[PDB]
């Protein structure tokens, strides 16, 4: 319902970062960098959600998903 | 099938067919008035009530 109070702790907002190399074709896979973005304490054991990669020009050029390693 | 569905990205219509609420909210009120005005008043008088005898014949 739109009108309710949701107060969740083990969600985080995060931008990801990485970078298109060249020739690369659909299918393979890259690293990506996750960053938290509001008044998050700690990405420890996180995962990341299915995340488009946009490109300059807006568009999707990869798809990110994975478990976060956190130095500790 | 209905193609890629973003998971995060807000519900906005992006092809042909998808709907679009529209909160029709319109508050145009548009005004302007002007006037002028002139006026001018003369009085104009001169009696010689009683006239002297050495300029009774101005």
């Amino acid at each position: 319902p739109t009108g309710t109070n949701m107060q969740l702790k083990n969600v985080a907002a995060v931008m990801v970062t990485a970078s298109y190399p060249p020739f690369a074709r659909q299918g393979q896979t890259i690293d990506v960098v996750v960053s938290s973005m509001g008044n998050a304490k700690s990405l420890r054991g996180g995962t990341l959600l299915m995340t488009p990669l946009k490109g300059v020009d807006s568009q999707v050029y990869a798809l990110a998903q994975g478990n976060i390693l956190v130095g500790g | 099938n209905y193609g890629y569905q973003p998971l995060f990205e807000d519900r906005r219509p992006r092809n042909i067919g998808d709907t679009l609420t529209i909160v029709l909210q319109e508050n145009v009120s548009a005004s302007k008035s002007s006037s002028a005005n002139a006026s001018r008043d003369g009085k104009t008088s001169f009696g010689f009530d009683t006239v002297p005898r050495y300029l009774q014949g101005l």
